[PDB]
């Protein structure tokens, strides 16, 4: 990954968040 | 235009 | 009261059962080496044969006498169970039987559901024994001529000595019975002897004053622990 | 999300989202059937699983169908729901269909039942060709029959309804992204020139 | 309960069941929960170790692709006699995701979005085809693209003193270069953009429903820098947008009927199914008809 | 040189063999849990399916071109193997093949016996592909049109790259080959794809000056480690 | 790898004039999926399909397609019929077909004709 | 075409 | 060897597996 | 039996043979195996150290 | 032969194997010779056996 720009928003894409929680849509009950 | 101001002409 | 049965690729659920019956308190098993007779390695198909098969439904009418099926005869032409029967000289299995009938909270009626070991039928008002076509009905089964004497000169009133349940329409909509192997020999030729007879008899007749509807009765049967010996070319009935 | 099982010329709007059942005078009768090919147009297409899958080309994993009974409290009945693996024609009789994967459903205090459609495939993925009869695409069939009969008293409605739902299990996966066939244009939209004013 | 998921779930072997008080295939849809019945509870299963990956359906991969957002064509010539409405060697565009339907439907799967935007600009030219002209070759022109905030003042002519660009960012590029590229940051006054807006963004009752100018990124003002040549050409400019560094909230029912307008969600549908107002799925003869039924002979 | 094979209720002996061939050095096995795809519990019939079946014999003539059979197609209607094929969507197995041919110490001749994976045939002198009835011969098998190019535009001379043996009439009277599962997928639909083709080709023609007799060639095949998935009602070819 | 060359059309109305540096688009489309019907189709918007844009003056365009089969390997030969009915072709399995390339010139037409060759 | 569908026209 | 792409299938060719077993074709007998 | 091979095989020196019950030039083609006769068994050989590489015939 | 014709240079030993396909009652002896290069192919047994 190569980035020589001073502002962090210039960077390449972020493809590494594998966290999930289906239950907020599939099981929203007490 | 409508996208900048949300007014119609 | 609530039950799920699962064998092979098949499942049954019921929301109105009444426990279930294990005949003589015993459960199906394969033949152990200290009881065996035939020396060839047996065929054991597992999930190909040990699954629910469903027969044609029958209509419960005001004048009905009751219905019967013989095992293994009623399954001898169905699926991979029928194919293994046709290619082998010897067979052995248990069974799990599930009988289904529903109606409204305004209907009344009661069925005796009973499994009879060695149900040798009699003929009425003659000296001549029943013929091959009186006995071997296959998948269609038969009907009782004189259910009050079980078609054998005994009685319906004492039939509760055999493995049984009731369907009482105000209480439950299904009956379930588990049957072990039941014979004097460890294996048998499946085309000439039947170990068990299933009988369904309407002791209290169907009645209502609401809208008339057709009320069927449906039978599902699963073989358990199937084994076959003496492989050769196919013979049918 | 809801399946559009009643995709027929005489069903209008919300009527397409329910199946009506009534009492019958013959035993063992067929009620309805559903095609299973999740890439093609049909009852499954306009669902959460159908819409997202059509941005991709390959898929794998198990599906579930859930049915809810919407008759009166006094109505009773039993149904059989069957899944048939591929190889030939869709079954037309109960004694043919019951040889496949199935559940027998009793109407009662619990309103609803689930049929699992298990992943049964030769290859790791199935593949979106534009050919429904391919050995790489076809899933088989779902069929529904009477196990007993729909039985109701004179003051209940003589006709009752089912709503059918579908979802994927957490063994499901998608790959090879593509432009969706569910949207398109032949012209610029209304007011599109205003972005240049 | 949150967890890290990199592959599809494994399957466990299962046996015969017959058990009173237990019914895993029955459910209560009225609660609003999805059915929790597992395959092991419905049929007899084998053991399976599942190695199928789930990365191609990550939200960053699903949305982070360059898509077409503007195409504009104009004449490069002496404009002394042109009408008042003509693009006279320059044009204005307000940045939006509403005009080309493949990107619009994908963004409309969500209620709120936060992203930075990567902008790529592609230019092509051709000789004007009126009967006075032969072919002559194609010029390697310089272009200027100037960023201007939403509602701010824009240039009125090709040679305006406004192009001096004293604090505005400008990019200068040639037709012979690779396409021009730059990144615009997440610029909203709120913590996320609103994809849909159920309100009127003014203190009086009078204006449009459903448009919030806080979600409008800005303007591009584009000119050819060269003076006109003795002969006319047609120039076409294409703009592409790629979202990156994405967060997304509250998923929505997909668009079914065709889009009518950039300004609103108005609808009409196709004349006949599929995608008609009264019928979304294409018809079959009956609920007993199997549409692609296999015939064996 | 001397061999006995024993599977299920079946046995074969030979007094003039030439070792035996295991294709690519591999032996048949059931599908392990780390390679599996279908989630239903499989049918595993053991001795009902895993036994020798014998096909019709063929006559070796002075003008013969050679013979072929496709697997599983040649067995899809035989015994309990055929019944399990007709009732299930998916199948998997290996095979053990035994080829038999005897003559006198005064006869001469040589047969190539070869197992070809994915033997996709070509037609001669046309642009149109072979039809369904050119390919699906069942138990009868077919004959080679142009054995010198294996009916596919390649060559007989290089066919020794595949699993093979010879019957050379002065040396031996039988050939034996063991075949693993050989496919890109872990299981397949048995009515539409064939994994293996058995080919028998007379490279040196039959000859003698003694008394003339009819000289048959006979094929016996045993499935190994059979498995089936996706149970339903029967479909034939 | 995609290589492009151009020449002026040689009919007797035309002199030589020089050669244009055109832009081309190549769009990947899966086996059996919908493809564009004309040069200016709205299908070229490429909202999820991969597209590569390249000029004749560039080095040849290059990209890698992964192993995409539904099986663990491609079948080079196939001894079967890939359909549940008896009727179709022998020996072709569409699971071994990688996909489609859809190729256009992006520029509008010029007043004079050219012949373009793509390898 | 035949490479996508294995059907002849 | 230079590879800055995120997917491993983008990499250069693999020319370093010197393992052989001729006997699966030359000696397939007991 | 699998092994790592980077060059062609070496040759070993060999002597006169005359030995009952031993016939390395005879074979049984009917089995389907390829002949295992080595050069040292067919003629008198010298020692040769072989440095020829095998990488240009790798499948990749 | 087929694999070698994708290449231009070669080295190493070859083997030829022959199978007899007569009857069991047939008998005979043959001599098989390889001649290194330098002149014409030998036409007589007492030349070839050298
Ligand atoms: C073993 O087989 C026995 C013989 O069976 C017959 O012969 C063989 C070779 C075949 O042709 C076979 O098809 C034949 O059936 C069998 O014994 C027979 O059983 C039948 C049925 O019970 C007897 O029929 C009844 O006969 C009387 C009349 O009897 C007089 O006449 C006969 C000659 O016809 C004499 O042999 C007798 O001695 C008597 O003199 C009928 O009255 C009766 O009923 C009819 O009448 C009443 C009203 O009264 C009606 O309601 C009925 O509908 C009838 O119309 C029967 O018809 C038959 O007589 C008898 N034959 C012999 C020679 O014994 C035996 O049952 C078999 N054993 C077993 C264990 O199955
Ligand atoms: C895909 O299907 C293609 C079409 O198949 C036909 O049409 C369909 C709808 C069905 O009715 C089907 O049953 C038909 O077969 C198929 O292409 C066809 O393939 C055949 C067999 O190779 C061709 O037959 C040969 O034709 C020439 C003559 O060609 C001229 O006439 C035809 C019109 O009749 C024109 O279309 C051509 O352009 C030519 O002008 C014959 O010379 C040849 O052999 C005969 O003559 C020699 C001696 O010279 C004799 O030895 C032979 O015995 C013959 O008597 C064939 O008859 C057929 O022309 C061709 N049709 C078309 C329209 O292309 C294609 O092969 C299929 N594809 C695959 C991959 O299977
Ligand atoms: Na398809
Ligand atoms: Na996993
Ligand atoms: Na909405
Ligand atoms: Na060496």
């Amino acid at each position: 990954q190569i980035n020589f720009y001073k502002d962090s928003y210039a960077a390449s894409a972020s493809k590494q968040d594998f966290s999930q929680d289906p239950s907020k849509f599939t099981e929203p009950v007490v | 235009n409508l996208l900048e101001t949300r007014l119609n002409v | 009261r609530v039950l799920q049965l699962k064998l092979g690729n098949s499942a049954i659920v019921t929301q109105e059962a009444a426990n279930y019956c294990c005949a003589y308190g015993e459960w199906p098993n394969y033949l152990p080496d200290h009881e065996a007779v035939a020396i060839d390695k047996p065929t054991q198909p597992e999930t190909a044969t040990d699954r629910f098969y469903t027969l044609r439904s029958v209509k419960w009418e005001a004048g009905s006498t009751g219905w019967w099926w013989k095992l293994p005869d009623a399954l001898n032409n169905i699926g991979m169970f029928g194919q293994n029967v046709q290619h082998h000289y010897l067979y052995r299995s248990g069974f799990l039987i599930h009988v289904q009938c529903n109606a409204t909270k305004f209907h009344q009626g009661a069925l005796l559901v009973v499994a009879i070991p060695e149900h040798q039928r009699g003929a009425h008002n003659t000296n001549t024994s029943p013929g091959f076509d009186d006995i071997m009905k296959g998948e269609e089964g038969g009907t009782f001529n004189h259910p009050y004497v079980l078609d054998d000169g005994t009685s319906l009133a004492c039939a509760t000595i055999f493995p049984h349940q009731w369907i009482n329409l105000r209480t439950n909509n299904s009956a379930t019975i588990v049957l072990p192997w039941m014979n004097a020999a460890p294996m048998d030729f499946p085309l000439r002897h039947n170990q068990w007879t299933l009988a369904i008899i309407p002791v209290v007749p169907l009645g209502t004053r609401t809208m008339s509807s057709m009320v069927p009765i449906t039978v599902s049967i699963a073989p358990m622990c199937c084994e076959f010996n003496g492989l050769r070319h196919a013979i049918t009935q | 999300s809801m399946m559009e099982i009643n995709n027929t010329e005489s069903a209008v709007g919300m009527e397409r989202l329910k199946v009506d059942i009534s009492a019958l005078t013959d035993v063992d009768q067929l009620l309805f059937n559903i095609p299973l090919d999740i890439q093609l147009d049909g009852p499954l297409r306009n669902t959460l699983v159908g819409n997202i899958s059509r941005y991709y080309t390959h898929w794998s994993g198990s599906l579930e169908m859930t049915f809810m009974f919407c008759g009166s409290f006094m109505a009773t009945g039993k149904l059989i729901l069957c899944y048939t693996p591929p190889g030939g024609s869709c079954p037309t009789t109960r004694e043919t269909a019951m040889l496949g994967t199935h559940v027998v459903w009793d109407f009662g205090l619990q309103s609803s039942v689930t049929l699992i459609i298990p992943w049964i495939s030769g290859s790791h993925y199935r593949m979106f060709n534009n050919d429904a009869k391919s050995t790489n695409a076809n899933v088989g069939y779902v069929t529904c029959f009477m196990q007993t009969n729909l039985i109701v008293p004179s003051e209940s409605s003589d006709t009752c309804s089912l709503i059918g739902f579908i979802a994927a299990k957490d063994d499901f996966s998608l790959r090879l992204m593509r432009d969706s066939p569910d949207i398109g244009q032949l012209d610029h939209l209304h007011a599109a020139e205003a972005a240049y004013q | 309960i949150e967890s890290i998921i990199k592959t599809a779930t494994d399957t466990v072997k299962s046996e015969i069941n017959a058990e009173l008080g237990v019914v895993p295939s029955l459910n209560a849809v009225e609660t609003g929960a999805t059915s929790n019945t597992e395959p092991e509870e419905a049929i007899q299963t084998r053991t399976v170790i599942n190695q199928h990956g789930v990365s191609e359906t990550l939200v960053e991969n699903f949305l982070s692709r360059a898509a077409l957002v503007s195409k504009r064509s104009f004449e490069y010539k002496d404009h002394t006699s042109s009408a008042a409405q003509t693009d006279k060697n320059f044009f204005k565009w307000t940045i939006n995701t509403r005009s080309f339907v493949q990107l619009r439907r994908k963004l409309e799967l969500f209620t709120y979005l936060r992203f930075d935007a990567e902008i790529t600009i592609l230019t092509t030219v051709a000789v004007n085809g009126s009967s006075n002209n032969t072919y002559v070759g194609l010029p390697d022109l310089t272009l200027q693209a100037m960023f201007v905030p939403t509602g701010a003042l824009t240039p009125e002519k090709q040679d305006s003193f406004h192009w001096q660009s004293g604090s505005n960012a400008s990019v200068f590029f040639k037709i012979s270069d690779p396409p021009a590229r730059m990144t615009i940051p997440f610029m909203c006054i709120n913590s996320a953009y609103s994809v849909f807006y159920d309100g009127f963004a003014g203190f009086e009752k009078s204006g449009l429903y459903g448009i919030n100018p806080a979600d409008t990124i800005g303007n591009l003002c584009v000119r050819i820098v060269n003076e006109h040549q003795p002969v006319g050409f047609t120039v076409t400019v294409r703009v592409y947008m790629k979202p990156k560094h994405i967060k997304a909230w509250a998923p929505r029912p997909p668009r079914t009927l065709p889009y009518m307008s950039i300004a609103n969600a108005n609808y009409k549908g196709k004349g006949r199914a599929p995608n008609a107002l009264n019928a979304i799925i294409g018809n079959r003869d009956s609920v007993k008809t199997m549409p692609h039924n296999i015939v064996t002979t």
